[PDB]
């Protein structure tokens, strides 16, 4: 409710889950998905925790999570929208 | 021509002396290749964000997502 | 108490914490360290969750955690010893 | 020294026409800075 | 000599035809380089685990570790 | 075809002397399998 | 000093010098050898005894 | 077909063929160009319009 993902973000999460399941296992995949669900709730309950990245796109914020990086836009005081969950294909560009 | 400074001019000389780069044009071209690759990477990340944001909001719940993934296999 | 790290494992954790702090921030580093503390407690409360890797060394088990991989040996029914927290420099070798 | 290819001669002007860089000197020095940072990542692995 | 099978013999031929590898000795040498690098990587991981396990147990607590890290900077 | 270097001729024997591989055929085919897996990782990125 | 590269590799080098991102035919091989040296030098785990 | 590589690069190639892990001087350059082609082909994000 305080956070919602896009179809692309859900597809990315499914890709990562299937990858970690085919490599490690099913319980591993469950632990990994519980971790990002916790990260989702954390970004919702605290949207100023992700470093701002207006340079890349105006309004977006990014948060590191293992080998991937969640991109999300703040849509409320404690509401955020997760748009993409990519890998390390990202750039700082300060 | 252009003016870079004692830092980069010194750098270019040390890179040429190392034998890894023949000409100063060569080392400047390698740097420009790096910058162009990073620009293409930036634009690719931007188009990924665009195609992600102009897609629909998806109905997400952790346990429902896990149940769906279990029903797949 | 149910888990304990070595000097090398603590040094690895300190390296990762300082890296993520210099790159992202202090609160990021705290969230990251809370995640691995949770992973430590999980490996202690459930030591059969890490895929066995006797091929590499007899008795060790490995668990993925972002861009690093915890190596730990089971020293009890619900007690484990974390020896190393390396990056992706690892090999399956099945 | 300044005998670059037409591709790079066009790219420097295209990226200074953005408004984030001053002129060709700044784009060339930032590219050289990326190159030096990549070389320094190698120097930790001497 | 040696005997690998229709899978690898076919492979080697397709790798030679691609122009990326001149000789079959060359592609087999590249494969052997890969295997040797992985063996050195395995031994390096093993020595890391050894040097980690024969070191001392360290007194670890999450909040104490965070306090130490904060006291550093 | 079988004209390998002395380094590789020694390495194959050193790794079959471990007891994990049968003979030079198996080490060469496992190395070729690593190479084919690396090539297949490139084929997903055609 | 001369090498006998493959026809595919010669076509690749001609495409790299026609792409505008490389100046001479030797520049391409210098960049490739830079990559190869970065790879081989990184393999200093070999000295672990 | 001939290239004018640097003295450091010629020494590197001689060390690679004396290391026993490479057969001929052209083998080293072929491996390096393999790495370079894997790098450049991976940059197919350029076609994102």
């Amino acid at each position: 409710k305080p956070f919602n993902l896009t179809v692309a973000a859900k597809a990315d999460l499914r890709d990562i889950a299937l990858f970690t399941q085919r490599r490690w296992g099913k319980e591993q995949r469950n632990v990994y998905l519980k971790q990002f669900d916790d990260s989702f709730w954390l970004l919702a309950e605290n949207p100023d925790i992700g470093k701002s990245c207006d340079e890349i796109r105006e309004g977006y914020r990014k948060f590191p999570q293992g080998s991937h990086v969640i991109f999300y836009q703040q849509t409320g005081s404690q509401q955020i929208r997760v748009i993409r969950i990519l890998h390390k294909s990202m750039d700082v560009n300060p | 021509s252009i003016t870079l400074g004692e830092h980069f001019d010194g750098f270019i000389t040390s890179q040429i002396q190392s034998g890894r780069y023949g000409s100063a044009s060569e080392v400047i071209r390698s740097a420009l290749r790096l910058l162009e690759n990073q620009e293409t990477k930036l634009q690719s990340l931007r188009q990924l964000l665009i195609e992600g944001e102009q897609s629909g909001d998806a109905d997400y719940d952790l346990d429902s997502f896990i149940n769906e993934l279990d029903s797949e296999n």
